[PDB]
């Protein structure tokens, strides 16, 4: 089973602030067959389901603002928000989409 | 591997 | 327009079973793996398993093998999650999500609003 470790557990943010969150896997998520990292990032707001942000470590889902950038490979991944907006208050989760069982990190909560 | 599961599904394997 | 519609809140007694529904709209589930994810109050996300409606091929997380049964009805374009022998630990929000198969690879891009199951202590 792949364990996903996210840090920091929480972060107090202000509007316009640049923030970075880390997600590390216990096993590589890089598929040697297609050289793509099976790491997905989600954003989850109170009372709402997770919302897809980025997949394959750095590909932004259509509609997702450019201020969200995913990076990293192998076991080290990062989600960066160039300039925090009020609508960004939420918990961000990374997910091992490489092998079964699919697993999620404990998330990084952006708080006011 | 997830990708393998997706590949097999679409290949009828 | 694509969405997943989930059934209403369920208040269930311990020892009973409950079946949650996830109806797709805008696409046919035979072209998507249908997933279920659990999230306890104030906790993280736990993958339960998935099913391929085209052939009914399933895959579960080991910890849920003895608790959950995932099924699909292509006619009503609905996926289901049945939880057996309920306990208070099953109290959580259950989300369904889809993975489309037309793309070489696609993540879990569409999610339902979730269904809360509450089993008293």
């Amino acid at each position: 089973d792949i364990v996903m470790t996210q840090s920091p557990s929480s972060l107090t943010v202000t509007a316009g602030e640049k923030v970075t969150m880390s997600c590390k896997s216990s096993q590589s998520l890089l598929n040697s067959g297609n050289q793509k990292n099976y790491l997905t990032w989600y954003q989850q707001k109170p009372g709402q389901p997770p919302k897809l942000l980025i997949y394959w470590a750095s590909t932004r889902e259509s509609g997702v603002p450019d201020r969200f950038t995913g990076s990293g490979s192998g076991t080290d991944f990062t989600l960066t928000i160039s300039s925090v907006q009020a609508e960004d208050l939420a918990v961000y989760y990374c997910q091992n989409d490489y092998s079964y069982p699919l697993t999620f990190g404990a998330g990084t909560k952006l708080e006011p | 591997v997830v990708q393998e599961a997706l590949d097999k599904a679409r290949e009828g394997r | 327009e694509v969405q997943l519609q989930q059934s209403g809140a369920e208040l269930v007694r311990p020892g009973a079973s409950v079946k949650l529904s996830c109806t797709a709209s805008g696409f046919n589930i035979k072209d998507d793996f249908m997933h279920w994810v659990k999230q306890r109050p104030e906790q993280g996300l736990e993958w339960i398993g998935r099913i391929d409606p085209a052939n009914d091929n399933t895959k579960y997380a080991p910890k849920f093998q003895d608790k959950a049964t995932i099924i699909a009805d292509t006619s009503s374009n609905t996926a289901y999650l049945q939880l057996s022998s309920l306990t208070s630990e099953d109290t959580a929000v259950y989300y369904c999500a889809r993975r489309e198969l037309y793309s070489y690879y696609s993540p879990l891009d569409v999610w339902g609003a979730g269904t809360t199951v509450t089993v008293p202590s």
